[PDB]
């Protein structure tokens, strides 16, 4: 006291928060790629036929 | 059974016969054509640019 208030450090209160991967649980394929596009070939097949 | 009187000679009894079933297998020929206009054009596994 007097010239300045003594203090005791108690342990330091860190809150990080943060955003848990939940969607990217459906997006498990990863392509690194440097062309310009990327690019999808869909195709149907009936082949329900008689 | 038939009840029939004992002074009496009896009583005669019908039968039946059986049947037969006959079937023909059927047939079934599809075919493709598969001439250039089908072989040429790129498909899907075939890389953009040049294939």
């Amino acid at each position: 006291a007097g010239l300045y208030t003594t203090y005791q450090l108690l342990e330091v209160q860190r809150k990080l928060k943060t955003l848990p991967a939940f969607f990217l649980q459906w997006f498990p394929r990863q392509i690194n790629f440097q062309e310009d596009m990327i690019a999808f070939d869909k195709v149907i097949q009936d082949v329900t036929r008689v | 059974a038939p009840f029939v009187a004992p002074n009496v000679q009896g009583r005669v009894i019908k039968e039946s016969g059986y049947n037969t079933k006959t079937f023909k297998p059927a047939y079934v020929k599809p075919k493709h054509v598969i001439d250039p206009n089908m072989i040429i054009p790129r498909q899907p596994g075939e890389a953009l640019g040049t294939g």
